[PDB]
C-alpha cells in the first residue's frame, strides 16, 4: 500500500527521472550543483557574521551605567514637577519612561499627575508639541 | 500441516475446496450439494495420504477402499473415480514404485517422447505405466538433460540442478523416499569477501543486504502500486526499476542535504540581520554615553533643563542598554541553534562505491536465481511464481542429482545418441525423424500416435532450427517461444585433495570488482563430502566466460580463492570442469525466466498441445498429436526439476486421457 520506510518513491519524482535517458543524471547534478551553491553561501554569510562579531568586541560594558535603586515617593517637589513637564515634552505619553527620568515617582501617579496639573501645566498644549515630532 | 489435510498440502492441493481440474473431472460433485464435496474432498485427501506415507509401493484402488472408513467407503464408484483421477495425473503411484498389478501383456497407442530429461523421463514412466508403448529419443549419451552430474573417482559434483527446494509440498520428497538421494540441508549463512579478500564487516553485510531487500520491495511497489510497467512503449525490466529506485534514493539523499543546509542559511541570515541591529545599537550607545557624560560633566548647581538632560540621557541609555541585551539573548539562542544543525548533518551519501560494489553482489545472486541479467527480467512478473514456493530448508543432493533421472530411466526404451531433427504431425498420426549423433548419415524414422516434446526452450528458440516442425508450429506457439526468456548460468567445479575452506559454511561470496563483472565467479558452494568447491558465473558474465578457456577460468578461481584464504592454503585443483550451457547444443541455455514483455501466461501457451489440420478436407476435427513438457511449460513451478517432473506427469495425464480415454468423468 505504501513503500517500505526509508525508500522515497513519489509518483511525481519517477516521471522526472523516467522522462529522458540522462534525466536522472542531470536532476542529480542540479541538486549536486545547487548544494555547492548553498555551502558556498554559508561560507559567505559565516564570514560576514564573523566580521560583525569582530566589531562588537567589548560588548557594551564600558558604556553601562550603574542602576539607580530608589525608594519611590508620593510628594511632588517643585523640582520633579519640572522634570515631568519636560519628560512629557520629550516623550509624550510613554508613562514608564517619564517615571525613570523622575525616579522617585512610580509609574501610576505619573498617570495621576497628567490629570492633576492638566490645566496648570497646560499638558494638552505640551502634548500637542510632542506630536509635531 | 497434519493428517489428511497435510496430504492435500503435500500434493499442492487445497484440502477444503476442489480444484479447477477436479471440477472438470467431477462436474457432478462440485456442481452438487456441499455434503458430497466434503465427502469427495475427504475421499481424495485420505487417498493422497495413503499414497504419501508409503510411496514405495503402488496404492491400488482395492487397498484404498479397503482402508477407507464408512460412510466414505460406501459410494464404491466415487472412490473408484477419485483414485482413478489421482492415478492419472500422477498425484499417486508416480515415480518408482513396486507395482502390484503387473503391466499389461500388450500395450495401447504409441508415444514418441523427445528428450529424456526429467520431464521426459517422468512422462515416459507414467505413460508406460498406463499401458502405452513409449520410446524416448535423446540426443546425448546420457539421461537427465540439465540434471548433469560430474563423476571422476570419488569426486561427485553437479553441473546442473544442485538443490531441492524444500520438501513442503514438493514431489521430490516422494522421489527421495523411492531413490537413495542423500539430502543435506543448506545453512543460510553466507560470508562475503570483497575483491581484496577480506571479509565484509558485519555492520555492512547486514545493512547492504537490508538495502537490497528494500530495493526489491521498492520495485514491487513501483510495479503494483504505481503501475510503472511501460517506459517509452517498452516493457519495464527489473533492472531498470532497480536503477530508478536507486536514483530516487540518491535524489532524496541530495534533497535531504539541500533542505538541511538551507536551514543553516535561513538562520545564518537571521543571525547576520540580528548583529546588524546589535552593531547599530552599539554605535547609538557610543553616542549616548558621550552625550550623557557631557551633560553629566556640567557641574551642579544646574537649572532644571540641564538636570532633565542628565536624567533623560541616562534613562535613554539604559533603555538602549536594555535592547542590546534582549538582543544578546537572541544571539546566544541562535548561536546554539546554528551549532546544533552543524552537529546532526544528514547522511553524506546513499551508497559509496565501496557499498554499491557489495550491493552488486546481491544483484548477481538475483541474476543467478533468474539465470539472466536483470535488464531482461519482467519487472511485473519475474517473481510471479513466489506464491507457490515450497516450505522448508533448501537441500542439496550429496551423491549427485543424476541418481534421480537415472533411477527414473529404469525399464524405459531410451534411444541415446539420437538427435530428433524433424517432427511431422498429421491427422492420421506422427513420424519423428532422428539421426545418430556419432555419425549423422545414419537416419531413423519413428512412427507414433503422439509426440511429447520436452525440447528445452533454448533448443526451441534456436534459429536456424535444430528441429523442424511439419507443419510449422502455429504462430501463437512460436510467439510465446520468442517472448519467453531462456537464461544462462554456469558452474566451475574445483576438486582439491584437502578441505581448506570453512567446512561449516555451505556458501560464501566474492564481491565483483566491477558492476559488469559482478557475475564473474561471485559465489562458492561447499555441498559435497569430497573436497569440492563449486563457483558460479551468472548474469552478463555467463555468456562472456563461455568464450574463455577453462585454464584461464580455473585461474581466476584460484586467484579469487587465494586472496580470500591465503596463497599457502590453495593447492592446485586435481580435477576441473567448466560448464558452458549456452553452447551445449541440447540446452542452448540453463533455464527459463519471465522476460520483460513475457508473463507467466506464456508458460501456459507453451504447455498447450498442437492439433493438426485435417488430412482430407471436410473431415472431422482431429485429436491433438503434439504435446509439450519441460520446465518451461509449467507456469507455477518454472526453471526447476520438480517443475520439469510435474510437467511430465501433467502430459502423461493429458495424453493418456486423450488416447486411452478418461472413464472417470461419468
Ligand atoms: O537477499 C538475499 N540474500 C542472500 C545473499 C546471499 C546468499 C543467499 C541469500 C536473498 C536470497 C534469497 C531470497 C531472498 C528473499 C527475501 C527476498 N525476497 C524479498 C522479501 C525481502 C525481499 C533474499
Ligand atoms: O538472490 C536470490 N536467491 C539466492 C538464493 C540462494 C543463493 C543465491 C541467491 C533471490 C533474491 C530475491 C528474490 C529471489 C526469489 C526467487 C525467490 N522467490 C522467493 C523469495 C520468497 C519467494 C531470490
Ligand atoms: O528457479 C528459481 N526461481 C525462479 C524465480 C524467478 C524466475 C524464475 C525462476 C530459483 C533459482 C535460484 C534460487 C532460488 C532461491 C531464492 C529462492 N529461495 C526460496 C527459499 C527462500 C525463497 C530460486
Amino acid at each position: 500500500r505504501k513503500p517500505p520506510k526509508g525508500m522515497f518513491l513519489s509518483q511525481e519524482d519517477v516521471e522526472a527521472v523516467s522522462a529522458n535517458a540522462t534525466a536522472a543524471t542531470t536532476v542529480l547534478r542540479q541538486l549536486d550543483m545547487e548544494l555547492v551553491s548553498v555551502k558556498r553561501q554559508i561560507q559567505n554569510i559565516k564570514q560576514t557574521n564573523s566580521a560583525l562579531k569582530e566589531k562588537l568586541d567589548g560588548g557594551i560594558e564600558p558604556y553601562r551605567l550603574p542602576e539607580v535603586i530608589q525608594k519611590c515617593n508620593a510628594r511632588w517637589t517643585t523640582e520633579e514637577q519640572l522634570l515631568a513637564v519636560q519628560a512629557i515634552r520629550k516623550y509624550g505619553r510613554d508613562f514608564q519612561a517619564i517615571s525613570d527620568v523622575i525616579g522617585n515617582k512610580s509609574v501610576v501617579q505619573v498617570k495621576n499627575f497628567f490629570v492633576n496639573y492638566r490645566r496648570r501645566f497646560n499638558i494638552d498644549e505640551v502634548l500637542q508639541e510632542w506630536e509635531a515630532e | 500441516p497434519s493428517g489428511v489435510e497435510g496430504a492435500a498440502f503435500q500434493s499442492r492441493l487445497p484440502h477444503d475446496r476442489m480444484t479447477s481440474q477436479e471440477a472438470a473431472c467431477f462436474p457432478d460433485i462440485i456442481s452438487g450439494p456441499q455434503q458430497t464435496q466434503k465427502v469427495f474432498l475427504f475421499i481424495r485427501n485420505r487417498t493422497l495420504q495413503l499414497w504419501l506415507d508409503n510411496p514405495k509401493i503402488q496404492l491400488t484402488f482395492e487397498a484404498t477402499l479397503q482402508q477407507l472408513e464408512a460412510p466414505y467407503n460406501s459410494d464404491t464408484v466415487l472412490v473408484h473415480r477419485v483414485h482413478s483421477y489421482l492415478e492419472r495425473h500422477g498425484l499417486i503411484n508416480f515415480g518408482i514404485y513396486k507395482r502390484i498389478k503387473p503391466l499389461p501383456t500388450k500395450k495401447t497407442g504409441k508415444v514418441i517422447i523427445i528428450g529424456s530429461g526429467v520431464s521426459g523421463l517422468a512422462a515416459a514412466r507414467q505413460l508406460q505405466s498406463f499401458g502405452m508403448d513409449v520410446t524416448l529419443l535423446e540426443a546425448r549419451d546420457r539421461v537427465g538433460g540439465r540434471v548433469a552430474t560430474f563423476r571422476k573417482g570419488n569426486y561427485v559434483a553437479d553441473l546442473g540442478a544442485m538443490v531441492v527446494t524444500g520438501l513442503g509440498g514438493n514431489p521430490m520428497a516422494v522421489v527421495s523416499k523411492q531413490v537413495n538421494m542423500e539430502l543435506a540441508k543448506i545453512k543460510q549463512k553466507c560470508p562475503l569477501y570483497e575483491a581484496n579478500g577480506q571479509a565484509v564487516p558485519k555492520e555492512k553485510d547486514e545493512m547492504v543486504e537490508q538495502e537490497f531487500n528494500r530495493l526489491l520491495e521498492a520495485t514491487s511497489y513501483l510495479s503494483h502500486q504505481l503501475d510503472f510497467n511501460v517506459l517509452n512503449n517498452k516493457p519495464v525490466s527489473l533492472g531498470q526499476a532497480l536503477e530508478v529506485v536507486i536514483q530516487l534514493q540518491e535524489k532524496h539523499v541530495k534533497d535531504e542535504q539541500i533542505e538541511h543546509w538551507k536551514k543553516i542559511v535561513k538562520t545564518q541570515e537571521e543571525l547576520k540581520e540580528l548583529l546588524n541591529k546589535m552593531v547599530n545599537l552599539k554605535e547609538k550607545i557610543k553616542e549616548l554615553h558621550q552625550q550623557y557624560k557631557e551633560a553629566s560633566e556640567v557641574k551642579p548647581p544646574r537649572d532644571i533643563t540641564a538636570e532633565f538632560l542628565v536624567k533623560s540621557k541616562h534613562r535613554d541609555l539604559t533603555a538602549l542598554c536594555k535592547e542590546y541585551d534582549e538582543l544578546a539573548e537572541t544571539q546566544g539562542k541562535l548561536e546554539e541553534k546554528l551549532q546544533e544543525l552543524e552537529a546532526n548533518p544528514p547522511s553524506d551519501v546513499y551508497l559509496s562505491s565501496r557499498d554499491r560494489q557489495i550491493l552488486d553482489w546481491h544483484f548477481a545472486n538475483l541474476e543467478f536465481a533468474n539465470a539472466t541479467p536483470l535488464s531482461t527480467l519482467s519487472l511485473k512478473h519475474w517473481d510471479q511464481d513466489d506464491d507457490f514456493e515450497f516450505t522448508g530448508s533448501h537441500l542439496t543432493v550429496r551423491n549427485g542429482y543424476s541418481c534421480v533421472p537415472v533411477a527414473l530411466a529404469e525399464g524405459l526404451d531410451i534411444k541415446l545418441n539420437t538427435a530428433v531433427r524433424q517432427v511431422r504431425y498429421t491427422a492420421s498420426g506422427c513420424e519423428v525423424i532422428a539421426v545418430n549423433t556419432r555419425s549423422t548419415s545414419q537416419t531413423f524414422i519413428y512412427k507414433c500416435d503422439a509426440v511429447l516434446c520436452t525440447l528445452p526452450l533454448g533448443v526451441l528458440k534456436q534459429q536456424p532450427p535444430a528441429v523442424q516442425f511439419v507443419p510449422p508450429l502455429p504462430e501463437w506457439k512460436t510467439s510465446a517461444v520468442q517472448r519467453m526468456g531462456f537464461g544462462n548460468l554456469n558452474k566451475v567445479v574445483l576438486c582439491f585433495d584437502r578441505v581448506f575452506w570453512d567446512p561449516s559454511v555451505n556458501l560464501f561470496g566474492h564481491v565483483g570488482s566491477t558492476t559488469a563483472s559482478r557475475g564473474e565467479l561471485f559465489l562458492f558452494w561447499n555441498l559435497y563430502k569430497a573436497p569440492i568447491l563449486l563457483a558460479l558465473v551468472a548474469g552478463e558474465a555467463a555468456g562472456i566466460m563461455e568464450n574463455i578457456s577453462d585454464d584461464v577460468i580455473v585461474g581466476r578461481c584460484l586467484a579469487i580463492l587465494k586472496g580470500i584464504f591465503g596463497s599457502s592454503a590453495v593447492p592446485q585443483p586435481k580435477e576441473t570442469v567448466v560448464s558452458r550451457w549456452r553452447a551445449d547444443p541440447w540446452a542452448r541455455g540453463s533455464y527459463s525466466y519471465v522476460a520483460a514483455g513475457s508473463s507467466g501466461n506464456d508458460y501456459d501457451l507453451m504447455a498447450q498441445p498442437i492439433t493438426p489440420g485435417p488430412s482430407i478436407p471436410g473431415a472431422p476435427q482431429p485429436i491433438p498429436r503434439l504435446f509439450f513438457a519441460g520446465e518451461h511449460t509449467i507456469r507455477n513451478y518454472p526453471a526447476t526439476v520438480h517443475g520439469a517432473l510435474l510437467s511430465g506427469l501433467r502430459e502423461a495425464g493429458r495424453i493418456a486421457d486423450q488416447f486411452l480415454g478418461a472413464m472417470y468423468t461419468l
